[PDB]
RNA sequence: AAACGACUCUCGGCAACGGAUAUCUCGGCUCUCGCAUCGAUGAAGAACGUAGCGAAAUGCGAUACUUGGUGUGAAUUGCAGA
RNA sequence: GUCUCCAAGGUGAACAGCCUCUGGUCGAUGGAACAAUGUAGGCAAGGGAAGUCGGCAAAAUGGAUCCGUAACUUCGGGAAA
RNA sequence: GGUAGUAGCAAAUAUUCAAAUGAGAACUUUGAAGGCCGAAGAGGGGAAAGGUUCCAUGUGAACGGCACUUGCACAUGGGUU
């Protein structure tokens, strides 16, 4: 799967660069099911949506 | 067979006069060479950590000499082509160092 | 550009809706001899020359 | 330098959309149009150019009155009256 | 010169029209046949009869012809061999084959007869400045 | 649909063809001339092989400009040989879908060989390129069409 | 030993490439005849819309592939519904 | 080819060159070898323009501080002589 | 048609390892590493010009001068207060 449309999302509710986005690469299935900024939000929350340092 | 040796590498010799852009690439052609010819298995996976350190100096900095650890699997998947395969990872340098180290049987 | 006249973005709003394939349907009329839309359009190919 | 390099400036339009005819002919500086020659009452029209009077003559267009004039004459243009009740 | 300098310019006349056999052209160099002529034996060493030994009546030292480290791209001379003046074809390891001479040697050149004073036994893989691994060992203290 | 050449029993024989195949006219050529006569099992070997790179097809008819190999010195004595693996993948292909046929019909794989294989060439379909001093150029491909036909030995 | 094969060339069967030939034609060209009817009561031309399902052509104007009268007399039709 | 706004740290006189942070990106079809001839970039003992139409090209010089600076001159310069 | 599977694919430093998907992965996505742009940028916006190229989903054929699972291509929808 692509996770292209989550990059971006996660980089804009981050507020970061799209380089500063980590997403879990053992936690892919669950992030491809996100499309929308409030699943990226509940993501990040959980923890399998990062900004890195 | 399931077996798993330690061996040193000679990288120098086999990059002597290695276009700069593509030494450490050819490091790691130079390895799965080395264990294809090792462990008689054409599928060769190189670990992550291993490919770290190969590349930790850059691309023209190479490191003369690596010790690794080669293991021969049965390979579970019914698709796959090859029914062994080998993994290399890094093995621990001892406290005197590489002198005198020669090939070593892991396998208890 | 983002500036732009009524009259041209309502004539580049018929060239969009012109801009589509033809009908599945018409192909299935008696003695019918379309194949495809002869006049379509695409932005990189033929620019409008307004 | 005449060439591609001068291609590169091409964003001043010379010409745009005419209000009578429709054509990109309207010369925005002249304020006239290249084509139909509005604003002037009087259509621009040339002999010495037969396929252009033919690419604009009476009948390329829609003759949304004119075509239905000849079936009043057929009838000698009859008004003001209607068939008689069935 | 445009287009490369490393060519010969003009490779004919017009007439005859055709390139000749005595221009010169690119091609194969190296690994050619060759006769070398007069090339003489300065000694023949035996092996095990003193004489494969590069010690000398002037230089007394116990060495062997084998240089320090072995002969380059060789290895190391333990049956007869012969010392020759001068070079001969091929590189290291290639057999050559020994002629006798079609000629009469008559000439001083050919006649003369050679006493060999020094033979160098020194590392030719460098710089070396030690004719024997002994010499080496005593100079830096290791023996 | 008619063969350039039909079996002499077409009851102990199969068929396979394809039209307008993506693939070089020449090299398919090249690997069809290589193949003629050959049982089907070694040609099978052979095409896998070829596209491990450890037989190379002889190019023989299409051959200016083309490189020189020791694979090839048995079948070409020059050594003009290449490794078209696109034709070779695409004429295997059709080699299954005769042995699929062959397998219906209810004939033996074991003595089937390759009786009859001929290529042809199919429209060309056009592209362009852009030349010095504005200029445009053709860039054309050469599809082509395979038939073949297996046979049961003796 | 210049044989078998490869290459080139040549002839024949078949298969390709291409669209000539033949037979057609709701089109064109030419001649002849009848009639005299655009527009400020807004012409020709130009734009935008309009169908259950249409982009073009054709038609039409928010009553928008048509309203109404009259004639004929059981369809339209690619699909669906009335 | 095509107008314009924003503009971090280090070195350094400096939006010079070089490295780095935010942001972006590895997009230029890939693999093997390292022949000749080329394209681009270097070095070369002794001599030093003998080469060539011609020092073409390249090399040499180069920042800063101190000392010092001729002919000529329109008295301003020359001069970074 | 021969030319000919030939001339060519070479500017802008550079890719590598593991995994996921897929019939098919050097070229898609994730992570890790090694590099570049180096703020008068390969970053972030505008003017003209273009006109849907914007966003989501899916993809036979063609196109993206190799390839593609891909997309500024194609198909269906959405979007400018
Ligand atoms: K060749
Ligand atoms: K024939
Ligand atoms: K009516
Ligand atoms: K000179
Ligand atoms: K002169
Ligand atoms: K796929
Ligand atoms: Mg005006
Ligand atoms: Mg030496
Ligand atoms: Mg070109
Ligand atoms: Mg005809
Ligand atoms: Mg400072
Ligand atoms: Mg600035
Ligand atoms: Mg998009
Ligand atoms: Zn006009």
């Amino acid at each position: 799967v692509s996770l292209k449309l989550q990059k971006r999302l996660a980089a804009s509710v981050l507020k970061c660069g799209r380089g500063k986005v980590w997403l879990d690469p053992n936690e892919g299935n669950e992030i491809s099911m996100a499309n929308s900024r409030q699943n990226i939000r509940k993501l990040v929350k959980d923890g399998f949506i990062i900004r890195k340092p | 067979e399931v077996v798993t040796r330690e061996y040193t590498i000679n990288l120098h010799k086999r990059l002597h006069s290695c276009t700069f852009k593509k030494k450490a690439p050819t490091a790691i052609k130079e390895i799965r060479k080395f264990a294809q010819k090792a462990m008689g298995t054409k599928d060769v996976r190189v670990d992550v950590k291993l490919n770290k350190q190969i590349w930790s100096r850059g691309i023209r900095s190479v490191p003369r000499r690596v010790r690794v650890r080669i293991a021969r699997k049965r390979n579970d998947d019914e698709d796959a082509k090859e029914e062994l395969y080998s993994l290399v990872t890094v093995a621990e340098i001892p406290a005197e160092g590489l002198k005198g180290l020669g090939t070593k049987i892991i396998e208890d | 550009p983002s500036h732009k006249t009524f009259m041209i973005k309502k004539k580049l709003a018929k060239k969009q809706r012109q801009n589509r394939p033809i009908p599945y349907w018409i192909r299935m009329r008696t003695d019918n001899t379309i194949r495809y839309n002869a006049k379509r359009r695409h932005w990189r190919r033929t620019k409008l020359g307004f | 330098g005449k060439g591609t390099g001068s291609f590169g400036k091409r964003r001043n339009k010379t010409h745009t959309l005419c209000v009578r005819c429709g054509r990109r002919s309207f010369h925005i500086q002249k304020s006239r149009c290249s084509a139909c020659a509005y604003p002037a009452a009087r259509l621009r029209k040339y002999n010495w150019s037969v396929k252009a009077l033919r690419r604009k003559t009476t009948g390329t267009g829609r003759m949304r009155y004119l075509r239905n004039v000849p079936r009043r004459f057929k009838t000698n243009f009859r008004e003001g009256t209607e068939a008689t009740p069935r | 010169t445009h287009r490369g300098l490393r060519k010969v310019a003009c490779i004919g006349a017009w007439h005859p029209a055709r390139v000749s056999y005595t221009v010169a052209r690119a091609g194969q160099n190296g690994y050619h046949h060759r006769t070398e002529m007069n090339k003489k034996v300065y000694k023949l060493g035996k092996a095990g009869q003193e004489s494969h030994a590069a010690i000398t009546d002037f230089d007394r030292t116990e060495k062997d012809i084998t240089p320090m480290g072995g002969f380059p791209h060789y290895g190391v001379v333990k049956d007869d061999y012969l010392l020759i003046k001068g070079c001969c074809v091929g590189p290291k390891k290639r057999v050559v084959t020994l002629r006798q001479s079609l000629l009469n040697q008559t000439s001083r050149v050919a006649l003369e007869e050679i006493k060999l004073k020094f033979i160098d036994t020194s590392s030719k893989f460098g710089h070396g400045r030690f004719q024997t691994t002994q010499e080496k060992q005593k100079f830096y203290g290791r023996l | 649909v008619k063969y350039s050449k039909e079996p002499d029993n077409p009851t102990k024989s199969c068929k396979a063809r394809g039209s307008s195949l993506r693939v070089h006219f020449k090299n398919t050529r090249e690997t069809a001339h290589a193949l003629r006569k050959m049982p089907l099992d070694k040609a099978k070997r052979y095409l896998e092989d070829v596209l491990a790179h450890k037989q190379a097809i002889p190019f023989t008819r299409f051959c200016r400009g083309v490189g020189r190999t020791a694979q090839a010195k048995n079948r070409h004595s020059s050594g003009q040989g290449r490794w078209p693996v696109k034709s070779t993948k695409f004429i295997l292909d059709l080699l299954k879908n005769a042995e699929s046929n062959a397998d219906v019909k209810g004939l033996d794989v074991d003595l089937l060989f390759i009786s009859h294989i001929q290529v042809n060439q199919a429209q060309k379909q056009r592209r362009r390129t852009y030349r010095a001093h504005g200029r445009i150029n053709p860039y054309m491909s050469h599809p082509c069409h395979i038939e073949l036909t297996l046979s049961e030995k003796e």
